[PDB]
């Protein structure tokens, strides 16, 4: 007994996608969907077990028995829809056989991008030196370091409520002599804009 | 094939006599009992050998587990409908699922519930709702229809999963289901005429009596189709001589689509 | 809900552990999973009713007992590297119900390791806007760095002004392996705060990183010449430049 | 609350001649609820070697039965069934007539 789906999709805010979930079961009661945002609890999404589509707000689930396929249908992605969707399947003997999930990241639509890598202020209680890469477009990607002794983190998508303001970020940092903000992330393909303030006297 | 059928009882008793279960359900394919379960025994048994012989213990164990929890949702159900009935004493609750799939390949499937004995609800898969018969069960009607995703559980089940279950049995006990043992036929008198027809399977049958070539389901007793203990039936059926008037009678068998007639001298 | 603990826990092997579940929706059935990277969700045991408990697909060593209606406790008697997971406990109205959905809890990560030396909490340190950031946007982004940590049993949150805050942060979903050859690599994780420049600019408002670190109890053997990893919450603060 | 009495129908399984060996049934149907008590009797003696099959389900929700036992029918030897029910205020006898 078998279930199937992707293990990963990216897709962009405002945009749709399509989860699919193929299943080879014996016996069939009928094909769930739940939702499990990182670190939390799975939560129930949706039942189907007679042929065709069903919506739920945003969510539609579909379902055809004789291809042994479902899919869950999102719209107008928002950034909370990224989160991991998993398909489980109730066989003749009523056992819930799960798929290992589909994980959903979501590209925030950046309106007014100003990609720059700012060195931020040395702690007095840290030896480390640290650079943000913030504001590019979602089309960038951050690499990891090649330089055992510099850290890279992947971008993150940050949240302004007040402001209704996004903005991707990355982080680097090192306690290495030779490190500069300048060249943190040389291994990345940055904007061509990318700004760099002068560094201090 | 012949028409066939998959069906599972349950059957529950409020107030039991200290013998008897509180709990039973049994499955059958045509008149065979072939899997059996109750809450003195707390597991679910095979009751053909063909059944034994072709599921893995791992299967009479995932069953036996649901069937020990089919059994407390069967208690509290009753439990409810007594108190709304507002009966004291000891009650039944029974339970009928199954399907037919039939010598063209059509397919029935039907799931129904008794009180005492007497329809109580009754599904259509169709219209997807619930025929209440009384107001006691016209409450519970309204709590299942609003769960909307087990009706839909339901139709499939009907609809797909019990007659995928149903071929599967079929071919495992294919040489005691799809077998012919053509009926002895005998008439004789007691003034009536007894034709008396043994040894057949399977146990449908037709008999019936015609008078100068027409049939008068008015005077005719029908016995009913009986098992004799050996896999076989045995039936009959019975006209009244009229003293006064000499007549051509014969009696009509017809079984597994073959027809016999014994004229009668 | 579907209450269950503890929320982490690290382990050496051969120890013992009990996870705790409840629920108070007054269903009849609970269940104990555990989630792997890469596999869908293997059930452990599960509990149809009150008073009954049964195998799942994968029970070898684990146990399980029914306390009331309400309690579903999983056991590991010798707890097992392979044993490092997630679990989760879940409830359903009844087991037997062919559309009924699962209930869940919110997951215990237990971490099994042959012994705890290699167990640290993390350093953790603030780092303040830069002044370019400021002057070219108009806003301020505060970085919090926790590195150091094993195993990856952390919570970080901001505090400003002594209050907890969620709006204008971002932290990484994942932490970073510091030597990701290494399978007992220690971790990284980076957090950002993002303000006005007005907010950052007033003297004061007062800025706090903590991390709260699951580690070692009181029973823990320890034996290492470094301070022993115990449960712990480091921080570091940051106040506002005018 | 209906219940309902038990149909009681005493048969053998082949055509019965003397001296040859049969099995004697009696076939209980079409009662609610379901306990019951069924004897064979030997010229009004209850047979000690009965055997029977497990309750049975109708889809009228009623039950039936088939209570049985090996014998060798003569001419002096009378046979019977023996019913007891819930809708019976005493047991009910049924001959075997052949
Ligand atoms: O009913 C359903 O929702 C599914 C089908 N039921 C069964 O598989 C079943 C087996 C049995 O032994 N007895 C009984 O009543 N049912």
């Amino acid at each position: 007994q078998n279930i199937d789906q992707p293990t990963e999709m990216t897709a962009t805010e405002g945009a749709i996608v399509q989860i699919n979930c193929t299943y080879q079961t014996s016996g069939f009661n009928g094909l769930f969907w739940y939702q499990q945002h990182a670190g939390e609890a799975p939560t129930f999404l949706s039942y189907n077990v007679l042929d065709g589509l069903e919506e739920k707000g945003r969510f539609s689930s579909f379902l055809s028995r004789s291809k042994g396929y479902s899919y869950l249908l999102l719209k107008e992605l928002q950034m909370k829809d990224s989160a991991s969707y998993l398909c489980a399947v109730k066989d003749s003997n009523y056992q819930l056989i799960w798929g290992a999930g589909t994980k959903l990241i979501i590209k925030p639509d950046i309106q007014n991008p100003d990609p720059a890598v700012y060195q931020l202020r040395d702690s007095k209680s840290s030896d480390k030196s640290v650079c943000l890469f913030t504001d590019f477009d979602s089309q960038t990607n951050v690499s990891q370091s090649k330089d055992s002794d510099v850290y890279i983190t992947d971008k993150c998508v940050l949240d302004m409520r007040s402001m209704d303001f996004k903005s991707n970020s990355a982080v680097a940092w090192s306690n290495k002599s030779d490190f500069a903000c300048a060249n943190a992330f040389n291994n990345s393909i940055i904007p061509e804009d990318t700004f760099f303030p002068s560094p201090e006297s | 094939m012949r028409t066939h059928s998959l069906r599972y009882f349950r059957l529950g008793v409020s107030d039991p006599i200290h013998g008897v279960p509180e709990f039973i359900s049994v499955g059958y394919v045509d008149s065979h009992p072939i899997t059996t379960y109750d809450s003195v025994t707390r597991q679910k048994e095979p009751r053909a050998p063909w059944m034994a012989e072709n599921l893995a213990p791992d299967h009479w164990e995932r069953y036996t587990q649901l069937l020990r929890g089919w059994q407390q949702m069967f208690k509290v159900e009753l439990k409810r409908l007594q108190r709304h009935y507002n009966h004291s004493g000891s009650h039944t609750y029974q339970r009928m699922i199954g399907c037919e799939l039939l010598e063209d390949g059509s397919t029935t499937g039907f799931l129904q519930y008794a009180y005492d004995g007497q329809d109580f609800l009754i599904f259509n898969k169709d219209t997807l709702s619930w025929l209440a018969v009384d107001n006691v069960a016209h409450t519970i009607k309204q709590a299942w229809e609003a769960n909307q995703h087990e009706l839909l559980y339901q139709k499939n089940w009907l609809e797909e999963e019990c007659i995928a279950w149903l071929k599967r049995f079929l071919e495992y006990g294919k040489d005691t289901l799809q077998r012919t043992e053509p009926p002895l036929v005998r008439v004789n008198r007691k003034t009536a005429l007894f034709c008396k027809a043994h040894g057949f399977y399977p146990p449908e049958i037709y008999m019936t009596w015609m008078k100068n070539g027409e049939e008068i389901v008015q005077e005719i007793d029908y016995g009913d189709i009986l098992p004799s203990g050996d896999g076989t039936y045995q039936a009959w059926a019975s006209i009244e001589l009229d003293p006064q008037s000499s007549n051509l009678y014969s009696c009509h068998v017809e079984h597994s689509g073959v027809h016999m007639v014994l004229q009668v001298p | 809900g579907v209450t269950q603990t503890p929320k982490f826990q690290v382990l050496k092997t051969g120890q013992s552990m009990t996870l705790q579940c409840a629920q108070d929706m007054n269903h009849n059935s609970m269940y104990w999973y555990r989630q792997d990277p890469g596999m869908g969700l293997r059930l452990i045991y599960y509990s149809a009713s009150e008073g009954t408990t049964d195998k799942g697909e994968v029970p070898n060593g684990y146990n399980v007992s029914r306390l009331n209606k309400r309690e579903f406790s999983l056991r590991l008697e010798s707890a097992a590297p392979s044993q490092t997971s997630v679990y989760f406990c879940a409830s359903s109205v009844w087991t037997g119900e062919g559309s009924g959905e699962l209930f869940f809890g919110e997951g215990s990560r237990l971490t099994v390791l042959e012994d705890l030396k290699n167990v640290f909490p993390p350093e953790v340190a603030v780092f303040e806007p830069s002044e370019a950031e400021i002057s070219h946007t108009q806003k301020a982004t505060l970085v919090c760095l926790a590195t150091g940590f094993y195993p990856d049993h952390v919570e970080l949150s901001w505090w400003v002004n002594g209050k907890e805050v969620h709006s204008g942060v971002c932290t990484d979903p994942q932490p970073l392996k510091e030597q990701p050859a290494l399978n007992d690599s220690r971790y990284a994780l980076s957090s950002r705060l993002r303000v006005s420049a007005t907010f950052w600019q007033n003297p004061r408002n007062h800025f706090r990183c903590q991390v709260q670190f699951y580690g070692l109890s009181e029973n823990d053997e320890w034996t290492q010449d470094r301070a022993k990893p115990v449960t712990q919450i480091v921080s570091a603060e940051a106040w506002g430049r005018a | 609350m209906i219940q309902r009495t038990p149909k009681i129908q005493v048969y053998s399984r082949h055509p019965a001649e003397n001296g040859k060996s049969n099995f004697l049934n009696c076939y209980v149907s079409g009662f609610h609820p379901s306990d019951i008590e069924v004897d064979l009797l030997k010229n009004g003696e209850r047979i000690e070697k009965v055997e029977h099959s497990d309750l049975s389900f109708s889809k009228d929700w009623s039950f039936y039965l088939l209570y049985y036992t090996e014998f060798t029918p003569t001419e002096k030897d009378e046979y019977a069934c023996r019913v007891n029910h819930v809708t019976l205020s005493q047991p009910k006898i049924v001959k075997w007539d052949r």
